[PDB]
């Protein structure tokens, strides 16, 4: 809602085809490694093991 | 030969593709198919029909902080001025959306009440 | 060959018999004089510059160094000027 | 509001007209219909270098290439399978997840 | 090689790089007609080819 961002210089975070937000290429790999670490360690109550997290690096 | 293509599915698991084409003139084209024939719409007609937009907010949604990228700025000159050239009317959202309903009324099998 | 008998052949060639007099050095500087040289093959980059408000353009086509393409394509400095003068524009 | 070769309104953000196709001394918007004078719109300069790969040649290809242990305490093993992984942010240290093969004991390391 | 190129103010925007690139690939410095390349291969079966 308040991002002012576009283009390949960022990585666009999308869930099921809608923009959730925008974050850096370096941070967008860091926040894609927790989303695998917390989906496998089934203690976070919002992340299923069924989830597919596709990080396309720059 | 360029273009982009999404296959959007509905929550009842029924699909609808929305192919965007790139024209060598500089403008782009939204393509869909309601029945077994295809239909072509310029996307600025749809960018101004989805929500109440400015014309810098169409610019700021493609151009991020890379204003100095003069490839993108020249191709977006031709996209937004081609909408003003071909459609000198249709200035706000409620007027673009009546043009889009007048052209797709007999093909979408609309009702006389709407 | 057989089925279509195409005069618009896909990849035509032509075999040329080198004489015994001309050596391998006189034959490969010879094939640089037959093979075509595009203007695209000599340009490093082209920097246009448009200032409007009469729409102006500053077409600045930057080549490689003269020691680099007069060896590679056997194109002289003055012959490259005549292509821009009489053919490119 | 002047970016590149295009000018916008300062009220509704609508793309203004090209000042070299309007009657003189005034550029007018189409929605707010604000008054922008044709002055102080002086340098609409835009440079566009070519596509950097637009001209394939045998010469362009030449200038590109001529440029020139852990000691696991459970049973004792030095070859121990590890994998560093930065979890939450770049502020903290990278967690090194250790996994043995001679015994199979696993542990991690903050620092 | 730099050359100025003016136009009228009535005209709208041309790209003028996709134009120049397509013209630079069609302009020829030197060409024998209907021949695009001439290769000196290795001598197959004695004769010089
Ligand atoms: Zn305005
Ligand atoms: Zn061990």
């Amino acid at each position: 809602s308040h991002t002012f961002a576009a283009g390949p210089s960022l990585c666009c975070v999308q869930i099921d085809g809608k923009i959730i937000g925008w974050v850096s290429h370096e941070q967008g790999k860091i926040i894609a490694d927790t989303l695998r670490y917390w989906k496998v360690e089934g203690k976070t109550p919002g992340l299923p093991i069924d989830l597919e997290i596709g990080y396309v690096p720059p | 030969h360029y273009g982009i293509q999404i296959r959007s599915v509905r929550p009842d698991q029924t699909s609808q593709t929305n192919v965007l084409h790139y024209l060598n003139d500089g403008q782009v084209t939204f393509r869909f198919s309601w029945r077994k024939n295809e239909y072509l719409v310029p996307v600025v007609m749809i960018l101004k029909a989805l929500c109440h937009t400015s014309d810098r907010e169409i610019f700021d949604g493609i151009i991020g902080n890379d204003v100095k990228d003069s490839f993108l700025t020249d191709r977006l000159e031709l996209l937004l001025r081609g909408f003003k050239k071909r459609y000198p009317h249709l200035q706000n959202r409620t007027q673009v959306l009546q043009y889009l309903g007048d052209k797709f009324r007999v093909v979408f099998q609309a009702s006389p009440d709407q | 060959i057989v089925m279509t008998a195409s005069a618009a052949i896909k990849t035509p060639q032509m075999t040329l018999p080198i004489w015994n007099d001309v050596s391998d050095e006189q034959a490969d500087t010879f094939c640089k004089s037959i093979s075509k040289v595009l203007l695209s093959e000599v340009i490093d980059k082209v920097i246009v510059t448009e200032t409007t408000g009469a729409r102006s353009y500053v077409i600045h086509m930057r080549f490689f160094d003269n020691n680099e393409y007069s060896e590679e394509y056997d194109v002289s400095k003055e012959e490259l000027q005549n292509v821009i003068s009489n053919q490119f524009i | 509001s002047v970016v590149g070769s295009l000018i916008f309104c300062l009220d509704c953000g609508d793309l203004l007209e090209n000042p070299n196709a309007v009657l003189g001394s005034n550029v007018e918007c189409s929605q707010c219909k604000a008054i922008y004078p044709k002055s102080q719109f002086s340098n609409l300069k835009v440079v566009t270098t070519t596509a950097d790969d637009a001209f394939p040649s045998s010469l362009r290809a030449k200038k590109s290439v001529v440029k020139t242990k852990e000691k696991c305490p459970q049973c004792g093993n030095e070859e121990m399978n590890y994998h560093t992984l930065q979890l939450r942010s770049a502020d903290e240290g990278a967690t090194v997840f250790y996994t043995c093969t001679s015994c199979g004991y696993k542990f991690r390391t903050n620092n | 090689c730099e050359f100025k190129l003016e136009l009228a103010a009535d005209t709208e925007k041309l790209l003028m790089v996709n134009i120049v690139e397509e013209i630079c690939r069609k302009s020829i410095i030197r060409q024998i007609p209907h021949i695009d390349r001439c290769v000196h291969p290795e001598p197959e079966n004695g004769k010089r080819v």
